[PDB]
C-alpha cells in the first residue's frame, strides 16, 4: 500500500582544470564518479583519451573543488574499467583495458598533484575483455580476452588462474 | 580462491545482463522471447545460485526495446531498469 | 630494513597475509587462513592417554627441514628458505625420528619469490636422512629460565637470515619435568617470556607446543590458554562408540575413526572480536599418508 | 604367536604373568584388603612351573609372608638408604616378561609426592618387575600437596594412575542383607558390620596397550577355588 | 465432550504414480514389494494400528467397533468421534469397495444395516454417537472434479495432499510423479469446495542445503499460493528397508548434525504466520530401525529455549489454544477483544475471525470465510450467484470461566452465535452475497440448523 | 534496525564536563568473556572522548586519527607488547602523539621483574604512569587492561597489597579510570573455584565494589549463530557518581551486538 516519493534532485558539472583564466573545458569527459565513504566526498575523473590524458578530484559537499592527480598516459584509446581509492592507507587503483593497472599515490596535505607518484605494476598482456573490484575492496577478479580469469589479492598478489572452456559444463542431469 | 563451483544452464535469448540479489538469493538477467504466439515479450529472469531458473516476471515495454543494465538495490528492495531515455524502479510485494 | 629469509610461504586467501603451513592435510585448512599465518602460535590437545598428538608434533618440523633440504642444488630457482628448529625436550630420540618424504611437490598453484608449499608425507617412511646440528639443535628444558631465554634470543640473533620454527614435544611431561617448576610463576613467566621474544619478530618466527590436561588443575590451564592464540582439543571415543562402529563397518577398513575435533581458538579473525568456537562438529583420524580431519 | 586374547584367558595371562611391566599398581580399602590377591598372583604363578624370586618392602606388614624369598624392612630406615638397598636384592637386567626377581610393596601412603618420580625412576629396571599397593580410603597428609597459590602439581592418586602401567582395583562382595548405603553410613560412624574382609570379591582391571588405548574389565572372583568368571 | 479419533487402515495396493518412474518414491518405507508385503506403504506394519489391523485382515468394520469398545471401556465415554484413514492412496481402488468401507464406516455407529449409501448417510444425521469428519489422504493426480464430487458426497472434510519440496528437480529424483505448480491449482480447485488444505514437508533432503531449506519455507510461507491452514514437519530418517539406505551405503548421502537441525527448527517456527496449526515436529518414528539422522523425541522441547534465547516465540494455534473447558482456567484470564485478518490465497479473499487476550496472546475461538470466485467454482450450487463458504467454525469458547463477566449460568452457550452473526454480517455487507454455505460433518447437521440454514445437496446454505 | 549507544541521562556517552569538575574521581570496570575480545569497545571509547563521538560504531571511520588534538589518551596493557601496540592500534589507526602506550611485556620479563624485590617492582610500575601522566593533567582517559594478570607474576602476593599499592593511587592521581578485563575463573565447568581460588575472584569483586558503570560483554547461550555475536550489558557500579550536577543518573538497558570486519552492529531482541 505504500508509494514512493521524491525527495531531492541534485546535479552539477565537473569542472575540468585548465591553467586558462576562462578554464572552460577540453572536451574532457567524465569516466567514472564514485560515492566516497561517507566522508561528504565525492571523487570523479574525467580525461580526454585521443591524446591521453586524465585528471581525478575530489568534490567537497561544500563545493570545493580539489585536485590531487592530473597526468597524462604516453598511449591512448585506453579506456577504464575501474577506479578505486582506499581512503586509509589514501592510495589510487585504475584498471585499464591495455593490461597495465595504475597506482597513484598522493599526499593529504600537498593540495597540487605535484607530488603525486605513479606506478605502473604488471601488465596483462592480449588486453583485458573486464575487471572488477569486491565490495570490501579484497579481491580483484578479472578476464582476459583467451578466456583465462585470474584473481588477484589486495596488493597485486596472485590468489590464482584457471582457464575457463566451453568443455566445461556442471550439467544438472546425471543418470545415477 | 579460484575453484569452479557449477554452470549455468543454457536458456535462449539470454543477453549480457548480470547482476546478484544482496541478500543472496536470485541472479537477475533480462530475455527476450520473439517466438510465435502472443507469449513474445522482454523479460526478466531470476537463476539460483546452482545455475537452474526460478522465477520470472515480464516488463510491459514493446518489444523493441534496448537495455543497458539492470541494478540491485543495497537492500532487498529496489529494482533499477536502465534504457536510453526512461530509468524504470520494481519492487514486489505478495511476490507481485 | 634488515635481510630475511623466508623458507616458504604464500598470501592468505582470506586477509591477504604471509601464511606458511603445517605441513598437514586439514588441520591447515581448517586453521581458516589454508595456513598458518606469520606469527600466531598454535595449540593441539588430546582427552585421555593415547598419543596421537605426537605424530603431529613430528610433522611440522620435518617439513621444514624438507623446505631447507631441497633447495641445496635440488631447487633449480635455489630460492633463499633457511630454517634452524628448536627443540625442548630431554630426550633427543626425535634427532633419528623424522618420517619421510613421499614424492615431493611443493608446489603451491592450484626477499625472493615464495612458491614453495606442502610436501605429500607418509608415516611408515623415515627420513633420509637427518639434519646436522648447523640446521637444528636441541636444548634441555631443566635449565633454568635466565639461560634459555638468553640462548634463544642469542640463537636468532646470531642467525638473522634463518625462519624461525619452534617446537615443545609434550610441555609439562612429570617423567621430565619436577614439581620445583609446576609453581604457577615459572612456567607462565617463560611462556610470557616467549611470547615476547616471538611477537618482537613477528616477520618470520613460529612457535608449535602440546600437553596433556587430564593431568592438569583447571586454573593453570586457564592460565595457560591466554598466551597462546589457537586451540583445538582432540577427543577420542569411547569404548563403546569404537565397538558400535566397527560393529555396523563391515566393509571398510577406512571408515574407522578414533575420536573429535573441537575449535576454541583461531588466528587473527579472533582478535577483530569473531565467535570462533565450534565444537562436536569434526572427526580426526591417524592415517599412513597424513593426518585426516573431515565432517562427522 | 597367540594374541586377541579370551577375556578370562587374558585374565589369567596377566595373573600368571605371562605378560609383564616395570610398574603395576593394586588398590585396597579397609573394606577389602589384598592378602587373597597376592594368594592368587602366586597361585596362578607357580602353577606354570616356576619360582619367581620374591623381595619384599614393608610400610604396614608387621611379619614376613611365605611368599618372599629376601627381607627388607623400611619403616626404620629412609629413602637415601632405600636407594641402596633396593638395588641389592635386585639385579639390573632385561627381560621383565620372565622369571625374574619380583619386588613387591605392601603400601605406598608412605611416601612423600615430591619424590614418587625420583624412586620411581630408579627401580624400574628391565630386569625388574615392580608391584605396589595403595589405601584408597585413607586421606593423603595435607603437607603433601601445600594448597597454596604456588603448587600447581596434582595429588597422589591421580600420578599412581598416569604412571603405572596397569591397574587393579577389588571390593568386597557383602553376603548379607545390607546396603553398601548403610555400609558407607556405618564407616563413617567407624561401625563395621558383620560381613566385611570376605573371600569372595569383585575386581577392576585396567590396561594400557596399542600405543595407549585401555579397556576396562570386570570379574566375580573366588580367592578359595581360585575361580574368575564373567559378571 | 468426548472427542474421539479412530484410524482404520485399507487393504494393500500400489500406488500408480511408480507406473511411470519405476519404484516407489525414495523415502517411502516398506511396502507390498518390500520384505513385510502384508501392509500398505509408508508403515512398515508395526504400529499398533497395525496389529489391530492385522487380527482383522483389514477389515473397516472390525477395527472401528474394536477401538470405540477398548476406549469406552478404558475409562472415557465417547459421544464424537472423526475418522481418519491411512496408507497409500485411497482413492486409486475401484468404485464399489470405497462405497461398501464408508458405508460399513457410517453403519458401525449408526447401527443402522442397510445399503444404498444415501440412505445410510441419511440415517447416520440422525443418530447418537456423531460423526465429525473424516480425513482421507490422496494425491494431486486424484483431486479431479469427479472424484472431489465423490468425496463430497461421501462426508469428507478436510484433505492432506504433500508436497515435500518446492523445487523442481526434487520432484525428478524422488520419483514422485507430479510437477510442483500443479499442486498450486490443485488447492485453488479445492479451497472453492470448502475443504481445509494441509501439506506436509521434509527438511532435509538429498541435494539440498541448509540455506535452500531456509528460502523454500520462506517463500511458502510468504507467496499467495502456498498459504493452507496446516502443515506437518517431517525430520528424514533413513530406514535400512527404503531407497535412502541404498543412497548411504554407496556413499551418496550424509545427514545434518544435531546442532544444524536445531538451529534450523528454531528459524522455522519463529516464522508461522497466526492461522496455520502446525500439528507435530515430533513426529512418531520407527525407533530402532533408523540408520541415520539424530533423535526426534524432543525437538521442539529444545527448540522453545533457542527461541527464549533469540526472542519471538511462536505464535501458531496451538500453542495458544485454552481448551473447550479449564486447561488453563486456574488463573483468571485478561482482557478478551475481537481480531480480524483478512489475506488473498488461491485466488480469492478469505477473512479470519478470531476472540483473543491481546496482552497474553492466548486463543478462545475462531471462524473462517471464503468469498467464492469465478475463475474455479463449478458446483451448480455455486455457480448461480455470488456466495461465501464458512470453511471452518471452532469454538473453544465453550469455556464456562473467563474475563470481563462471563455470563453466571448461561456460561457461553450464546458465544458462537456471536461469531454467527459477525460472519453474516460481513457477508450482507462487504461481500455483496446472495448465499451463505457452511460445510460440517453430517454428524453434527443440526447445531446449524437451528440458525436457520437449511439443506440443498451436501450443504448448509441460506440466502439473503 | 540499528539503534544508538547511550549510556547516561544526558544523552551522551561519555560527558564533557566530567572533565571540567575538579576534585572528583571515577572509575569504569569492563569485563569480557575470553571466547571475546572488548578491543571494538575500547576503540569507541577513545574516539568518544577525543573526537566527541561514537566513530566506529554510530560516526563513521574516514578520518580516524586523533594524534595531535587538544585532548589526550593514555592506554598501558600486559597481554601484548609495544610493537604490536605500534603496529596494530596504528593499523586500527589509534592516535600516536597527542597520546601515551604502555608495554609491560617485551623484555620486561627478562630479569627486570625476575629475582628483584617486589616493593621496588610496584614502586616502578607505578612511577612509570605517575611520571608519564604529568604532561596533560586534566585533559587524559587511562585505561589498564586485564592487571590481575601480574599477581600471578610477583612470588606470593594477594589481593589487598596489589590493589592498594597500584589500584586506589592510580585513581587517586588521575581523574577517570577504566579498568578492563577477562571472567574465564568463574566460567570451569563442574568445578569450583571457591575451594581454594578465591584469591583471584577477590580482585574482580572489590573492583566491582569500588567501580562506579560496569559494562559486560557475554557470549550467546547454549549455540552459536551467524547473525549475532553477543549480548551486552550496562549496570550500576558499586560506588556512587562523584559528579557535582543532581539529575545525572545512568540509564539501563541490553544490547545484542555483532562484529564482522571491525564493523560493529546493535539492537534489541
Ligand atoms: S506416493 Fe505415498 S504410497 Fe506411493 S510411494 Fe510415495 S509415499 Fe509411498
Amino acid at each position: 500500500m505504500r508509494n514512493l516519493i521524491t525527495l531531492n534532485k541534485g546535479k552539477f558539472k565537473p569542472t575540468a582544470s585548465t591553467a586558462e583564466g576562462d578554464e572552460d573545458d577540453l572536451s574532457f569527459t567524465l569516466l567514472d564518479s564514485v560515492f566516497d565513504t561517507l566522508s561528504d566526498s565525492i571523487t570523479c575523473v574525467l580525461g580526454s583519451t585521443d591524446i591521453g590524458a586524465i585528471e581525478v578530484q575530489q568534490f567537497m559537499k561544500d563545493g570545493s573543488r580539489n585536485v590531487l592527480a592530473s597526468f597524462n598516459i604516453q598511449t591512448f584509446d585506453d579506456k577504464l574499467l575501474s577506479f578505486v581509492h582506499f581512503a586509509d592507507i589514501n592510495q589510487l587503483v585504475f584498471v585499464f583495458e591495455q593490461g597495465d593497472i595504475i597506482t597513484a599515490t598522493y599526499d593529504p596535505v600537498s593540495l597540487d598533484p605535484a607530488e603525486t607518484l605513479i606506478e605502473i605494476m604488471g601488465t596483462i598482456d592480449n588486453g583485458i575483455a573486464a575487471a572488477q573490484w569486491s565490495y570490501d575492496e579484497e579481491t580483484l577478479a578479472m578476464v582476459t580476452k583467451d578466456r583465462n580469469v585470474v584473481v588477484l589479492s589486495k596488493l597485486f598478489e596472485p590468489i590464482s588462474e584457471y582457464h575457463l572452456e566451453v568443455d566445461d559444463l556442471k550439467i544438472s542431469k546425471h543418470v545415477t | 580462491e579460484g575453484q569452479l563451483d557449477s554452470a549455468s544452464e543454457p536458456v535462449t535469448g539470454m543477453e549480457h545482463q548480470l547482476s546478484w540479489k544482496p541478500q543472496g538469493s536470485l541472479i537477475a538477467s533480462i530475455q527476450r522471447k520473439t517466438d510465435l504466439g502472443e507469449e513474445d515479450s522482454v523479460d526478466v529472469i531470476f537463476f539460483e545460485r546452482n545455475g537452474l531458473r526460478h522465477g520470472e516476471f515480464d516488463t510491459r515495454l514493446p518489444l523493441d526495446e534496448k537495455v543497458e543494465s539492470v541494478c540491485w538495490n543495497s537492500n532487498s528492495e529496489a529494482l533499477a531498469v536502465v534504457l536510453a531515455n526512461r530509468i524504470q524502479l520494481w519492487t514486489s510485494k505478495n511476490y507481485h | 630494513g634488515l635481510d630475511s629469509s623466508h623458507v616458504g610461504v604464500r598470501p592468505s586467501p582470506a586477509t591477504s597475509q604471509p601464511t606458511t603451513s603445517t605441513g598437514s592435510a586439514d588441520l591447515d585448512s581448517i586453521l581458516g587462513h589454508m595456513g598458518l599465518p606469520l606469527g600466531n602460535s598454535v595449540l593441539v590437545e588430546e582427552q585421555s592417554t593415547t598419543e596421537f598428538h605426537s605424530i603431529l608434533g613430528k610433522l611440522f618440523a620435518a617439513q621444514g627441514i624438507v623446505h631447507n633440504r631441497i633447495s641445496d642444488s635440488s631447487a633449480d630457482k635455489t630460492r633463499n628458505g633457511d630454517t634452524h628448529v628448536i627443540v625442548l625436550s630431554l630426550n633427543q630420540m626425535f634427532a633419528k625420528e623424522l618420517p619421510g618424504i613421499y614424492k615431493g611437490s611443493r608446489k603451491q598453484m592450484k626477499n625472493s619469490e615464495y612458491k614453495d608449499y606442502n610436501h605429500q608425507f607418509d608415516i611408515t617412511t623415515r627420513l633420509m636422512p637427518a639434519p646436522i646440528a648447523s640446521e637444528l639443535t636441541f636444548i634441555a628444558p631443566t635449565q633454568p629460565v635466565s639461560t634459555i631465554l638468553s640462548q634463544i634470543e642469542q640463537t636468532i640473533k646470531r642467525n638473522d637470515k634463518k625462519l624461525i620454527r619452534i617446537v615443545i614435544p609434550s610441555l609439562l611431561h612429570p617423567a621430565m619435568y619436577p614439581p620445583k617448576m609446576f609453581e604457577s610463576s615459572e612456567i607462565i613467566g617463560l611462556m610470557h617470556g616467549v611470547r615476547s621474544l616471538v611477537k618482537k619478530y613477528y616477520e618470520r618466527v613460529v612457535l608449535f607446543a602440546s600437553i596433556s590436561i587430564d593431568i592438569i588443575t583447571p586454573p593453570l590451564l586457564v592460565l595457560l590458554r591466554n598466551m597462546f592464540d589457537s586451540v583445538i582439543n582432540l577427543e577420542p571415543f569411547n569404548q563403546e562408540m569404537t565397538e558400535f562402529l566397527e560393529r555396523v563397518y563391515k566393509s571398510q577398513p577406512g571408515k574407522i575413526q578414533h575420536g573429535l575435533v573441537h575449535i576454541l581458538k583461531l588466528p587473527v579473525f579472533t582478535d577483530r572480536g569473531e565467535m570462533r568456537v565450534l565444537k562436536s562438529e569434526w572427526a580426526f583420524k591417524n592415517g599412513r599418508k597424513k593426518f585426516e580431519i573431515e565432517q562427522w | 604367536a597367540s594374541s586377541s586374547h579370551n577375556p578370562v584367558i587374558l585374565l589369567k595371562r596377566i595373573l600368571s604373568l605371562t605378560e609383564s611391566s616395570p610398574f603395576i599398581l593394586c588398590l585396597d580399602s579397609i573394606a577389602q584388603t589384598s592378602y587373597k590377591l597376592i594368594q592368587e598372583f602366586v597361585h596362578q604363578s607357580k602353577s606354570k612351573g616356576n619360582e619367581y624370586p620374591i623381595v619384599y618392602i614393608s610400610f604396614e606388614t608387621v611379619n614376613k609372608p611365605s611368599y618372599c624369598t629376601q627381607f627388607i624392612d623400611a619403616t626404620q630406615m629412609d629413602f637415601v638408604h632405600l636407594v641402596k638397598q633396593i638395588i641389592s636384592y635386585l639385579p639390573a637386567a632385561t627381560a621383565t616378561q620372565a622369571k625374574k626377581h619380583m619386588v613387591i610393596i605392601d603400601s605406598l601412603n608412605y611416601i612423600s609426592t615430591e619424590y614418587i618420580t625420583r624412586f620411581l625412576s630408579e627401580i624400574a629396571s628391565p630386569h625388574c618387575t615392580m608391584v605396589a599397593t595403595y589405601h584408597k580410603d585413607i586421606k593423603d597428609e595435607n603437607r603433601t600437596v601445600i594448597p597454596d597459590w604456588n603448587n600447581n602439581y596434582p595429588d597422589k592418586l591421580t600420578l599412581l594412575q598416569f604412571m603405572a602401567t596397569t591397574i587393579v582395583d577389588i571390593d568386597v562382595v557383602l553376603t548379607g542383607t545390607l546396603d553398601t548405603e548403610e555400609v558407607s553410613e556405618l564407616l563413617n560412624e567407624f561401625r563395621i558390620p558383620r560381613g566385611l574382609n570376605n573371600d569372595i570379591f569383585q575386581l577392576r582391571l585396567v590396561n594400557k596397550r596399542k600405543s595407549g588405548r585401555s579397556l576396562e574389565y570386570d570379574f566375580i572372583v573366588n580367592s578359595n577355588t581360585h575361580e574368575y568368571e564373567l559378571l | 465432550s468426548g472427542i474421539a479419533v479412530v484410524a482404520v487402515m485399507c487393504k494393500p495396493h500400489r500406488c500408480p504414480h511408480i507406473a511411470y518412474t519405476g519404484n516407489i518414491c525414495v523415502y517411502c518405507p516398506g511396502g507390498p514389494d518390500s520384505d513385510f508385503e502384508y501392509s500398505t506403504q509408508s508403515y512398515t506394519g508395526y504400529e499398533p494400528t497395525s496389529m489391530r489391523a492385522i487380527r482383522a485382515r483389514y477389515d473397516p468394520y472390525e477395527q472401528a467397533r474394536g477401538r470405540v469398545e477398548q476406549l469406552k471401556q478404558l475409562g472415557h465415554s465417547i459421544d464424537k468421534v472423526e475418522y481418519v484413514l491411512m496408507g497409500g492412496t485411497f482413492m486409486s481402488l475401484p468404485k464399489e469397495y470405497r462405497e461398501d468401507f464408508i458405508v460399513k464406516l457410517h453403519n458401525a455407529l449408526s447401527g443402522f444395516n442397510g445399503n444404498d449409501i444415501d440412505e445410510a448417510i441419511l440415517y447416520s444425521q440422525q443418530s447418537l454417537t456423531k460423526c465429525v469428519g473424516i480425513t482421507i489422504e490422496t494425491r494431486p493426480d486424484y483431486c479431479t472434479q469427479t472424484h472431489l464430487d465423490d468425496m463430497l458426497k461421501y462426508g469428507c472434510t478436510r484433505l492432506e495432499i504433500g508436497v515435500q519440496s518446492l523445487y523442481e528437480d526434487v520432484a525428478r529424483d524422488t520419483n514422485r510423479g507430479h510437477t510442483v505448480r500443479s499442486v498450486c491449482e490443485t488447492f485453488a480447485v479445492s479451497k472453492d469446495a470448502g475443504y481445509k488444505v494441509v501439506s506436509h514437508m521434509m527438511p532435509d533432503l538429498p541435494n539440498v542445503g541448509m540455506e535452500r531449506d531456509i528460502e523454500q519455507f520462506k517463500e511458502y510461507f510468504e507467496n499467495p499460493d502456498f498459504r493452507t491452514d496446516g502443515l506437518k514437519i517431517y525430520p528424514t530418517l533413513v530406514i535400512r528397508g527404503t531407497g535412502l539406505y541404498e543412497l548411504w551405503k554407496t556413499g551418496r548421502y550424509k545427514s545434518y548434525s544435531a546442532n544444524a537441525l536445531v538451529d534450523l527448527v528454531a528459524r522455522i517456527l519463529a516464522l508461522v504466520p497466526p492461522w496455520t496449526r502446525i500439528y507435530r515436529v515430533q513426529r512418531d518414528i520407527p525407533m530402532p530401525l533408523v540408520t541415520s539422522g539424530v533423535d526426534n523425541g524432543n525437538l521442539r522441547e529444545l527448540a522453545l529455549a533457542r527461541m527464549k534465547d533469540l526472542g519471538t516465540t511462536c505464535r501458531d494455534v496451538r500453542t495458544r489454544e485454552v481448551g473447550i473447558q479449564e486447561v488453563h482456567h486456574k488463573v483468571q484470564p485478561d482482557q478478551v477483544e475481537l481480531i480480524r485478518r483478512d489475506y488473498y490465497a488461491n485466488g480469492g479473499w478469505e477473512t479470519f475471525l478470531s476472540y483473543e487476550d491481546p496482552k497474553k496472546d492466548i486463543l478462545i475461538g475462531l471462524l473462517r470465510l471464503r468469498k467464492a470466485s469465478k475463475k474455479y467454482t463449478y458446483r451448480k450450487e455455486f455457480t448461480s450467484q455470488r456466495t461465501s463458504i464458512v470453511r471452518e467454525l471452532h469454538v473453544y469458547g465453550s469455556v464456562v470461566p473467563l474475563h470481563s463477566r462471563d455470563p453466571r449460568k448461561f456460561q457461553h452457550q450464546g458465544f458462537g452465535t456471536l461469531l454467527m452473526e459477525e460472519a453474516e454480517r460481513i457477508a450482507k455487507e462487504e461481500h455483496g452475497s446472495e448465499k451463505i454455505s457452511v460445510i460440517s460433518g453430517v454428524g453434527v447437521r443440526n447445531y446449524y440448523g437451528k440458525l436457520g440454514y437449511e439443506l440443498d445437496g451436501p450443504y448448509m446454505s441460506k440466502r439473503i | 534496525q540499528r539503534q544508538d549507544l547511550v549510556l547516561f541521562s544526558d544523552q551522551s556517552v561519555l560527558p564533557a564536563h566530567f572533565f571540567q569538575d575538579s576534585n572528583s574521581h571515577n572509575l569504569f570496570f569492563i569485563t569480557h568473556q575470553s571466547c571475546t575480545q572488548p578491543l571494538w569497545m575500547i576503540n569507541a571509547l577513545v574516539e568518544t572522548h577525543v573526537l566527541g563521538s561514537p566513530s566506529s560504531l554510530n560516526e563513521s571511520s574516514s578520518s580516524m586519527l586523533p594524534s595531535s588534538t587538544r585532548s589526550h589518551a593514555v592506554l598501558a596493557s600486559f597481554i601484548h607488547e609495544q610493537n604490536y601496540f605500534t603496529n596494530s592500534l596504528n593499523k586500527l589507526k589509534i592516535p600516536s602523539n597527542n597520546y601515551n602506550v604502555l608495554d609491560f611485556l617485551s623484555d620486561f620479563i627478562v630479569n627486570n621483574i625476575h629475582n628483584k624485590p617486589r616493593d621496588k617492582i610496584l614502586s616502578d610500575v607505578l612511577a612509570k604512569f605517575s611520571a608519564a601522566i604529568q604532561n596533560n593533567p586534566t585533559d587524559t582517559i587511562v585505561i589498564i587492561e586485564q592487571p590481575e594478570l601480574l599477581l600471578s607474576l610477583v612470588s606470593g602476593l594477594t589481593c589487598s597489597e596489589l590493589n592498594n599499592k597500584f589500584i586506589t593511587p592510580l585513581l587517586r592521581q588521575c581523574k577517570v579510570l577504566i579498568i578492563v578485563s577477562n571472567s574465564d575463573i568463574f566460567n570451569i565447568d563442574e568445578y569450583d573455584a571457591s575451594v581454594h581460588s578465591s584469591n583471584l575472584q577477590n580482585f574482580y569483586k572489590s573492583s566491582f565494589i569500588k567501580s562506579m558503570i560496569n559494562l559486560n560483554l557475554n557470549p550467546l547461550k547454549t549455540g552459536f549463530a551467524k547473525d549475532v555475536t553477543g549480548s551486552l550489558h550496562v549496570c550500576r557500579g558499586g560506588a556512587p557518581i562523584a559528579t557535582s550536577n543532581t539529575s545525572l543518573h545512568v540509564v539501563e538497558n541490553e544490547y545484542l551486538y555483532l562484529n564482522e570486519k571491525e564493523s560493529t552492529k546493535l539492537f534489541y531482541r
